[PDB]
Parts: C-alpha cells; structure tokens; sequence
C-alpha cells in the first residue's frame, strides 16, 4: 500500500491550486507534501500521505468527484513512488514538514 | 455533477 496518489484533475474549467488539494485531501489524513505537474496536455498532481491507509481512503470517497460545480473531475490511482522529493514551497510544490524550503532555484 | 466547495 503506497501514501503516495497519483492525481489528474480533468475538465479543468476554473483553476484549480495546490492549496485546494491540500484543503480537499485534509479531510481524510495528514498531508505531507504536493506537488502538481502538467503532463499529457493535462494538470496533474502527485501527493503524499503519512498513512497509506488514508491514501486508500481518499482514493475511495474522491475518485471521480467534482472538485467544484460542473468541473474539475478527480481521477485518482496509487503511486509506485514511496515519497516525495520536494525541492521548493511554491505555488507548484509543496512540503509541508520543510517550511524553510525556498521557493526557487 | 455537483462539487465538494463552492465558488
């Protein structure tokens, strides 16, 4: 069981941020770090969990939920990676166990 | 098609 999800966020009709995925994915454990991505024409994110069993958790109650009215489609599968390695706390990334990360170069 | 916040 991995603590890491692997997230695409399709129908992407109003901006989504990094801090909404830690508000929306709060709910079901302890979020340690975020980082979002595009890829394959498509915003992505990938997020870590302290527990694998919340992984699962929010993986079962949010796949396929709209994040906002009409939009923003959740589609959620587990990631092989065990962790994350975050190098910087910015609007694309995010540690939340290293505030004295910079948030650039 | 309903969402988990508003806008």
């Amino acid at each position: 069981q991995s603590p890491v999800l692997r997230i695409i966020v399709e129908n992407l009709f109003y901006p989504v941020t990094l801090d909404v995925l830690h508000q929306i994915f709060s709910k079901f454990g302890t979020v340690l770090k975020i980082i979002t991505f595009t890829k394959n024409n498509q915003f992505q994110a990938l997020l870590q969990y302290a527990d694998p069993v919340s992984a699962q958790h929010a993986k079962l109650s949010l796949d396929g939920q709209n994040i906002y009215n009409a939009c923003c489609t959740l589609r959620i599968d587990f990631s092989k990676l065990t962790s994350l390695n975050v190098k910087y706390n910015n609007d694309k990334s995010r540690d939340y166990t290293r505030p004295d990360l910079p948030s650039g170069d | 098609s309903e969402g988990l916040l508003g806008l």
